[PDB]
């Protein structure tokens, strides 16, 4: 069924599953034509496909050429997403294919279901959680590789860096969703917290800074404050 | 004009013949139904006064034999049977007519309702949906399930309607996923019309039969099937012009004939609102849209 607060630990059991987020697949900058009308210009996007247990991100970059001469792009984007996720599954060895795919937006259910008809035993599930994966394009290295793509391209990242050496998947997912929730509510302040201290660096092969355990607690604290704060700056509480 | 005589009426029952019905009292001297128009299938059906549970009945065509009804006190229902002895039957019927113990199929001459509801329904196709080849007539009741319902339990008692499923490999060409899901013309015209039904007449006959079993017996799986066959046409961008015109006539008489007090259960909000107002054929069902609006503007 749908995934929610009640069945949250299922994400970290030993059944392979993937989250699929399509919020950054079709991206535009709406602008004004010389005639004073409004046009969109697309920019490169990405499918955000994440194994929450292992941290394996399959980042499929969506090059703007895929929209050329197409109609109803917001609708096409869902079907393109589903086509790419199905292609990814077919590319994996059987023992690596997921048992479940959890879509973060319900409008992806029928497109993914139809593309995966060849996979009757892969459950396609929605979720009641309001997950912050849209903010993946606030991670500088991910934004950078998407904008620079000149052709369709799959890029493979561990979104947990090396955290699983020291913490559980449950804990790593919680840290990830706190960081992304912070970037989503106030990107500027969030990035200030992460890069404030010039002594902490981001490894060439990582996405986030190399914090000690103690610094992670301080960071995590600072991120919660921001999220409450911005909840007060928006709601005046 | 043909006749379906009754041995007797030992239990109190409401008896229907097509869209007509009358109340027979316990052991009232009822001995059947005469003047039945030749050239159409017909359905005789029953709702016992005591247990309104189980509406049931028999589809038949008087050209294919002489049929009568006789109550069975063991199985507790009015059964249709075939009489193989022609002179026995005509004599039964003649004697029963002589004593005027039969009701007359009460057709208004101006009225084409039954023809219009059964235009494409043939007994040969009914007998394939309802399997029991030892009888020339077909039993249906409120509780019988469809093949597709049993997939999601007694096969001998199933309604073998054609399975329609919009998220199925039969419906969706590999590589045309979005195209075929949003425009079902492939599935309508190639898979179903050309492949399965062979022509639109056979498609319309199943659609009409499914409606009639939904209306007369409250058969839920039949209602599902009727709506699916409507949705598949309305959701195709490319439909033969003659089918679209005929569909409007078909649906018009079904909605016209539906009990006003049954539209809460037998009509699917989503299907009708999509079919009349959002689909490719939203503008090709003028008469059906017109009568749905003057008669069931609530559902919409
Ligand atoms: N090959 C880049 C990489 N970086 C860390 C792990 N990996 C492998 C991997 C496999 C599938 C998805 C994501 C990551």
């Amino acid at each position: 069924g749908a995934m929610n607060s009640s069945n949250y630990a299922e994400l970290f059991n030993n059944d392979i599953k993937l989250f699929v987020d399509d919020t950054n697949v079709y991206r535009v900058t709406v602008h004004k034509t010389f005639e004073g009308n409004v046009a969109t210009k697309a920019i490169n996007g990405c499918i955000f496909t994440l194994n929450p247990k292992t941290g394996h991100l399959f980042l499929k970059i969506i090059h703007t050429s895929v929209w050329a001469g197409q109609k109803r792009l917001s609708q096409l984007a869902k079907w393109k997403t589903a086509e790419e996720v199905s292609a990814l599954v077919r590319s994996l060895p059987k023992e690596e294919q997921p048992k479940q795919i959890i879509v973060t937006r319900k409008a992806m259910l029928d497109p993914l279901e139809v593309h995966m008809l060849d996979f009757p035993n892969i459950a396609i599930r929605p979720t009641e959680l309001r997950l912050p994966f849209s903010a993946a394009m606030s991670i500088d290295k991910l934004s950078d590789v998407v904008m620079k793509a000149t052709e369709p391209q799959m890029v493979l990242f561990n979104i947990y860096d090396d955290w699983l050496d020291r913490i559980s998947s449950y804990t790593a997912f919680s840290r990830l969703t706190l960081l992304l929730r912070a970037l989503k509510t106030n990107e500027e302040s969030a990035k200030m917290i992460l890069l404030s201290d010039p002594t902490i660096t981001i490894k060439s092969y990582h996405l986030w800074p190399s914090f000690t355990d103690e610094q992670w607690i301080t960071i995590e604290s600072q991120m919660r404050d921001l999220i409450l704060t911005e909840y007060g700056r928006k709601y005046n509480v | 004009m043909n006749t379906v005589p009754f041995t007797s009426a030992p239990i109190e029952v409401t008896i229907g013949i097509d869209q007509y019905s009358f109340n027979v009292k316990e052991n009232q001297p009822f001995h059947g139904i005469k003047d039945i128009p030749i050239g159409h299938v017909h359905v005789i059906h029953f709702q016992h006064a005591d247990n309104s549970s189980m509406r049931y009945g028999y589809w038949f065509d008087c050209r294919m034999g002489n049929f009568y009804i006789q109550y069975d006190p063991k199985d507790g229902l009015y059964k249709m049977m075939e009489e193989r002895d022609g002179a026995k039957f005509e004599n039964i019927v003649h004697n029963f007519k002589e004593r005027q113990m039969m009701v007359s199929y009460p057709k208004i001459d101006e009225d084409d309702t039954w023809y219009n509801l059964t235009e494409f329904v043939q007994m040969d196709k009914i007998r394939k949906i309802v399997r029991k080849d030892e009888n020339q007539f077909s039993y249906v009741d409120s509780s019988m399930t469809t093949v597709q319902e049993n997939e999601l339990s007694d096969p001998a008692h199933s309604l073998n309607y054609t399975v329609i499923n919009f998220k199925s490999r039969e419906a969706i060409r590999p590589g045309h996923e979005m195209e075929d899901f949003l425009d079902k013309s492939y599935y309508l015209n190639t898979v179903m019309l050309q492949g399965i039904f062979k022509n639109s007449s056979n498609y319309f006959g199943e659609l009409q039969f499914a409606f009639l079993n939904a209306m007369f017996f409250g058969n839920y799986g039949s209602s599902l099937q009727w709506h699916a066959m409507i949705e598949l046409i309305c959701s195709s961008a490319t439909v033969p012009k003659h089918m679209l015109d005929k569909l409007d006539e078909i649906l018009y008489y079904q909605i016209k004939t539906l009990p006003e007090q049954y539209s809460d259960i037998l009509l699917n909000e989503r299907v009708w609102n999509i079919c009349l107002y959002s689909s490719f054929q939203k503008n090709s069902l003028h008469n059906t849209e017109k009568i749905m609006e003057n008669k069931y503007p609530e559902l919409l």
